[PDB]
């Protein structure tokens, strides 16, 4: 239809949390760890465990991070946002 | 109207630790 | 008190469901599903889909393990290609 879709909006929600953390400390267009960690624990508090060991946190951060700067850009955080998803799914089956 | 042509291990753990509900 | 990350992940979910239901396997898209979805719910960022060519390439694209239809992660590694094409024309 013309009104943007629920999908059209999810879309946009997306972009504005990632900048809405990204933007904080050093490159606002990337997630550092520190970032990462207050997105995850803020946001997504009803599909993951709450990260407070560093340990954690360095493990999150070495599997999404596929072009080696230690930090996580917009095309990582989608494929996190899709990863996570897919299992909440798989967890209403 | 700015459109394309449409040519264009922890992940578990945090996901197994969300237990709840007795 | 849900966030709004989250609540844009159910929408995901919720608007796979709506179209992967319709016709055919009620868990999967088929071509036309998928068509009918991109022309109803993402009109403002993709150009109109009018030609079948193009639902094909589409598919074949997003279709991992062969069987001609979309499931839940092919779709969503749809939604992560759209939604990070979006962000870099804003
Ligand atoms: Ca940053
Ligand atoms: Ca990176
Ligand atoms: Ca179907
Ligand atoms: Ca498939
Ligand atoms: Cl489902």
């Amino acid at each position: 239809g013309s009104h943007m879709s629920e999908l059209e909006k999810a879309m946009v929600a997306l972009i504005d949390v990632f900048h809405q953390y990204s933007g904080r400390e050093g490159d606002k267009h990337k997630l550092k760890k520190s970032e990462l960690k207050e997105l995850i624990n803020n946001e997504l508090s009803h599909f993951l465990e709450e990260i407070k060991e560093q340990e954690v946190v360095d493990k999150v951060m070495e599997t999404l991070d596929n072009d080696g700067d230690g930090e996580c850009d917009f095309q990582e955080f989608m494929a996190f946002v899709a990863m996570v998803t897919t299992a909440c799914h798989e967890f209403f089956e | 109207g700015a459109m394309a042509a449409t040519y264009s291990e922890s992940s578990i753990l945090a996901q197994r630790r969300v237990r709840k509900l007795p």
